[PDB]
């Protein structure tokens, strides 16, 4: 279905509290969390809306993937457009640019 | 004075003709010319809205001022005292010609 845009180059993820009573003030490293995320969910395809649990630290987050950029290996700049058009599907790696955004809530520090 | 010691200005710019340039600018244009030349250099990274999402290490890592900025920056601060000399330069639209010897004579006395 792709054709050549099979890996995700940058993902861009929405981060909010599952539970707003266990809204807590620590720094939140983003290099630990897209590690987090890389460890536990690996080579997985995914696209935009796609909604995750995630589990760092003992505490229990809602993800949302708000858009994604679908680039092939070889491409050296990032020309593509980021696509939030939930068609757009690729596969996770190690190396895709993780940015993390506040949720409309706005707690996770 | 802090660009030049944080090396974040071309060395291509030298002040003086600056001072020249802006003849009838008070003490509070100054900062905003400051202000528009920075928008322009850093609208060159961004180009907010169509081409967005192209932000990353090495465009921000190389950001410096150019001369041509402040060039182009003259075009939207406009001085409030210096308004009528534009009327004195406005007046030789038609150009100035010396079909005759007697121009000279008249301008050197």
């Amino acid at each position: 279905y792709s054709g050549k845009q099979s890996y995700l180059g940058s993902i861009d993820i929405d981060i909010s509290f599952r539970a707003r009573g266990k809204a807590v003030s620590t720094v939140f490293d983003q290099d630990e969390l897209a590690k987090q995320f890389v460890r536990c969910y690996e080579s997985q395809i995914f696209s935009p809306t796609q909604y995750l649990i995630m589990e760092f630290q003992g505490h229990f987050f809602d993800l949302k993937i708000r858009n994604v950029q679908a680039i092939d290996l070889g491409d050296i700049e990032p020309t593509s457009a980021v696509a939030t058009g939930i068609e757009t599907k690729g596969i996770l790696t190690k190396q895709t640019q993780i940015n993390f955004f506040k949720g409309r809530d706005g707690l996770v520090n | 004075k802090k660009m030049r010691e944080n090396n974040m200005m071309s060395d291509d710019v030298n002040l003086a003709e600056l001072a020249a340039l802006t003849k009838n600018f008070s003490g509070a244009e100054i900062e905003g010319l400051v202000k528009s030349a920075s928008s322009f250099a850093i609208n060159k990274t961004v180009n907010i809205g169509k081409g967005a999402t192209k932000l990353n290490t090495k465009d921000i890592a190389k950001l410096k001022v150019t001369r041509e900025d402040f060039l182009n920056a003259l075009n939207d601060v406009t001085p409030a005292f210096g308004i009528s000399e534009e009327d004195l330069k406005t007046c030789v639209e038609g150009g100035m010609m010396l079909y005759s010897e007697r121009v000279n004579s008249i301008l050197k006395n």
